[PDB]
RNA sequence: AGGGAAACAACCCAGACCGCCAGCUAAGGUCCCAAAGUUGUGGUUAAGUGGUAAACGAUGUGGGAAGGCUUAGACAGCUA
RNA sequence: UGUCGGCUCAUCACAUCCUGGGGCUGAAGCCGGUCCCAAGGGUAUGGCUGUUCGCCAUUUAAAGUGGUACGCGAGCUGGG
RNA sequence: CUGAAAGCAUCUAAGCGGGAAACUUGCCUCAAGAUGAGAUCUCACUGGGAACUUGAUUCCCCUGAAGGGCCGUCGAAGAC
């Protein structure tokens, strides 16, 4: 429990509006984070902010340390949102960023589009890589992995769309 | 089919059948369940009275 | 789909394109439709367009369906029929002609196809008959076995058996329009049609196409 | 003296209306099949049909505990060979939410002429308002 | 993956988690020590 | 023979002289079909287990008796 | 309670032969091996033999395995 | 994907996704005997008397419409 017992600490610029379960995160450059919590829960406004448990049960007691977990990168967000790199490897493979049409060149037949939903942008500063912006860990984690599936990395050559940490196992030919 | 409309006439009073014939053997009461069926129909305030009575001896 | 004609097969014949090749073609002709009543969400749940054509004598027309033949300025034709229509808007008193299609234009034609009175199982189902020879007993055409022993011991429902070919009603899918007549109200179709000469024929839209 | 019997001329009955909008599905089956057949009255008889009518309202947002929602499963067959067919409760719900009550309590009547009759005064819809206003039913809990 | 009735770790990166009311192996290490069942 | 075990000679209860629109029990049971507790108190299970199974496998969960490290800094992470 | 094989007509199981979706590979590609999910639809013609089977010849995307009185003679045959 | 119980890790415990010829529709046909017998448009019929066991009653006279059938000529409809 020791994820539950730490403050969230919120940092300077931001705002808390807790009117019921119901709760939000205001902030700068992005803002309006909203979620609820179940009802087995306990936040204690402060200078801070402080989770515990109505119940002593165990399903109460693991969804305390989700709670804390998702409000901190809802706190985060709205201040220094997160971001997601993504690396090309391999001859002829290219990415090129318009507004929300994300194109992306990998080797097959037609060259693809991908849509980028409201929320996060994504700009290449290279033509090879992939960035990634965004105010919550979920959408843009799940845009980023929407955006490696087109082609997951081979262990022979390590051709196709990478996380910029991803290791990738490799081998050689018998 | 006496005791199925016994039972009915004694929830409408608050009881249960089982609660009923224990009070009813409580007390001192040895009416048929011939003759309780037949008070549950026509004599519905003769069959309250009785009712009440096996409530009173805690049963 | 959703809005047709209603006409009558006239036959079969041919066209010759002017690169030589020939395009089997049946002839529809398709007098002019008149709207009977309009049927809409609020007055009848589903929404539709009925329509009449032809010419009916006036003691064949009962006082029924001819006061309800009155109620639009329509006179009395043969038969009656109903479209059921996606959005489209009609008056009671309309007329629908051929001039809903083009050349191209795929379309699907309803029938009733001719009646086979009481077929056998050969014909009917396309069943394979038994020896004409090599000792086989009055069992040359008949069907064989209908089932297994003890275990259901019984005849499957569904079990194809001989008997009337239908005189029913079938629909042949993307047919080609090869020209639209619009002064002698006919309706050039490639391919065949289902029904003989004469009979009642359904116009649609193709119900597919796509491709 | 003979024992009392129930004319079908002058039976008694009323109308009820009950709110199927959280209740067990076969906790509130059992009460309606219980009112249906009589069984709450002291002129019951097993061979007349002198239950009362229920109507039942919110068909949609009954509910069921644990597991059941999409591992409860109805079949049916339809007497060609491999006609068995197949549907869950989720799928009904959003398909027949009224078929799902009316299956709990027609299991819990008698199978005969007389366990139709008792099925005939059931009305179940999903919406929160009914077309018998003019019977006027009274509120049942449960 | 290989599917077994005895499943358990092969090296030190494999790890048993229970999906679903499944116990799986899950390893880091080598994609060959993927197990389910058991 | 009768009641129970869905139906079910050989299992459980119990041995039918006749009649009764009287009462008490056995085996088995008491939400509806279908007679009788949606009875009361303290726990377990989440598997529809209950309502078909073996070697063997598993951080499923309840209870109990003891151990090894540990503010001279323990166990996981992270930096050499 | 008519017993092998052939013919006609079928129906179901999945322990899947082809087509469909995947994990691992001693998986470079084209090919494969093995395991998992999947029963919608398909799934040879002949020479020899009474043969089921089998072996040959030429095909096919493939020429599945079984239950049904080793399905089927008040439906046919009658080679054994 | 996000994420703790279990500072890490983890597709799951709360929450959010992708995913097959299998499943429900989409295509074609039958279909209100679906006794739960549905809906729409139009058309027809607007007289007396008596007996009562006193209203979903019985009889007498007059009046029988909308329409249906018999009959006849037949049909790419058909064993009847
Ligand atoms: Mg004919
Ligand atoms: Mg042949
Ligand atoms: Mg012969
Ligand atoms: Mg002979
Ligand atoms: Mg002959
Ligand atoms: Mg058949
Ligand atoms: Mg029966
Ligand atoms: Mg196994
Ligand atoms: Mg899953
Ligand atoms: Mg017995
Ligand atoms: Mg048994
Ligand atoms: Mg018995
Ligand atoms: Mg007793
Ligand atoms: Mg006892
Ligand atoms: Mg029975
Ligand atoms: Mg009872
Ligand atoms: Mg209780
Ligand atoms: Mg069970
Ligand atoms: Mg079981
Ligand atoms: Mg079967
Ligand atoms: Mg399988
Ligand atoms: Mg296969
Ligand atoms: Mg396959
Ligand atoms: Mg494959
Ligand atoms: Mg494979
Ligand atoms: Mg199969
Ligand atoms: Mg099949
Ligand atoms: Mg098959
Ligand atoms: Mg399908
Ligand atoms: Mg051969
Ligand atoms: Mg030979
Ligand atoms: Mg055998
Ligand atoms: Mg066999
Ligand atoms: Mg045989
Ligand atoms: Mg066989
Ligand atoms: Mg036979
Ligand atoms: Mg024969
Ligand atoms: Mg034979
Ligand atoms: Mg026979
Ligand atoms: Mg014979
Ligand atoms: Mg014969
Ligand atoms: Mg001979
Ligand atoms: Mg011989
Ligand atoms: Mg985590
Ligand atoms: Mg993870
Ligand atoms: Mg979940
Ligand atoms: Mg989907
Ligand atoms: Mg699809
Ligand atoms: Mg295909
Ligand atoms: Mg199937
Ligand atoms: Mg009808
Ligand atoms: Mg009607
Ligand atoms: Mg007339
Ligand atoms: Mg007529
Ligand atoms: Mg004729
Ligand atoms: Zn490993």
């Amino acid at each position: 429990s020791r994820v539950a017992k730490n403050p969230v600490k919120l940092p300077a610029g931001v705002e808390i509006k807790l009117a019921g379960q119901q709760l939000s995160i205001k902030g700068a450059k992005g803002a309006l984070e909203l979620k609820v919590h179940p009802s087995v829960e306990v936040i204690q406004d402060s200078g801070e902010l402080r989770f515990a448990a109505r119940n002593g049960d165990q399903q109460t007691r693991a969804m305390a340390g989700t709670t804390r977990a998702l409000v901190n990168n809802m706190v985060v967000g709205v201040s220094q949102g997160f971001e997601r790199k993504l690396q090309l490897v391999g001859v002829g493979y290219k990415a090129q960023a318009k507004g929300q049409v994300l194109s992306l060149s990998l080797g097959f037949s037609h060259p693809v589009d991908y849509e980028l939903p409201a929320g996060i942008v994504a700009e290449t500063p290279s033509q090879t890589d992939i960035l990634i912006k965004g105010i919550d860990k979920q959408l843009v984690g799940q845009v980023a992995a929407e955006i490696r599936d087109f082609r997951p990395p081979e262990p022979y050559k390590g051709k196709g769309v990478r996380y910029a940490d991803e290791v990738v196992r490799r081998k050689e030919a018998k | 089919l006496w005791i199925a409309r016994i039972n009915a006439g004694a929830r409408q009073n608050g009881l249960s059948y089982s609660r009923l014939i224990a009070g009813l053997k409580k007390a001192a009461i040895e009416i048929d369940r011939k003759v309780l069926a037949d008070l549950a129909v026509n004599e519905k305030a003769a069959f309250t009275a009785i009712v009440e009575k096996a409530k009173a001896s805690l049963a | 789909m959703t809005i047709g004609v209603v006409g009558r097969k006239c036959g079969m014949t041919r066209i010759f394109t002017e690169e030589g090749v020939s395009i089997p073609v049946t002839v529809i002709e398709v007098e002019p439709n008149r709207v009977t009543q309009f049927k809409t969400e609020e007055t009848d749940g589903y929404r539709a367009v009925q329509v009449t054509a032809g010419e009916r004598r006036a003691s064949r027309v009962t006082k029924a369906q001819a006061g309800h033949f009155a109620k639009a300025n329509v006179a009395a034709g043969r038969g009656v029929w109903e479209f059921r229509l996606g959005e489209e808007q009609y008056a009671a008193g309309d007329q629908i002609t051929v001039d809903l299609f083009q050349a191209g234009q795929m379309v699907d034609v309803t029938g009733e196809s001719k009646g086979k009175g009481f077929a056998g199982t050969i014909k009917r189902w396309n069943f394979r008959g038994q020896d004409n020879t090599h000792g086989n007993s009055v069992s040359h055409r008949v069907p064989g076995s209908i089932g297994q022993c003890q275990t259901p011991g019984r005849v499957f429902k569904g079990k194809k058996m001989s008997g009337h070919l239908g005189a029913e009603r079938v629909t042949v899918q993307s047919l080609e329009i090869v020209r639209v007549d619009a002064e002698r109200n006919l309706l050039l179709v490639k391919g065949a049609v289902p029904g003989a000469t004469g009979g009642d024929v359904i116009v649609r839209p193709a119900a597919k196409a796509r491709g | 003296m003979k024992t009392y019997t129930a004319k079908p001329e002058t039976v008694q009955r009323d109308w009820f209306v009950v709110d199927a909008a959280g209740q067990t599905l076969g906790r509130l089956a059992t009460e309606i099949a219980r009112r249906l057949r009589g069984k709450h009255k002291p002129e019951y008889t097993p061979h007349v049909d002198t239950g009362d009518y229920i109507v039942v309202i919110n068909a949609e947002q009954v509910r069921v505990t644990g597991a059941k929602t999409t591992d409860k499963m109805y079949y049916h067959h339809s007497g060609f060979p491999g006609g068995i067919k197949s549907i869950n409760f989720e799928k009904l719900i959003a398909k027949a939410p009224e078929r799902v009550i009316e299956t709990a309590v027609k299991g819990m009547l008698p199978k005969n002429p007389l366990g139709r009759d008792m099925y005939r005064k059931l009305k179940v819809y999903k919406g929160a308002s009914h077309p018998h206003t003019a019977q006027q039913p009274q509120e049942l809990k449960i | 993956m290989k599917v077994r009735a005895s499943v358990k770790k092969l090296c030190r990166n494999c790890k048993i988690i229970r999906r679903d009311g499944i116990v799986r192996v899950i390893c880091s290490a080598e994609p060959r020590h993927k197990q389910r069942q058991g």
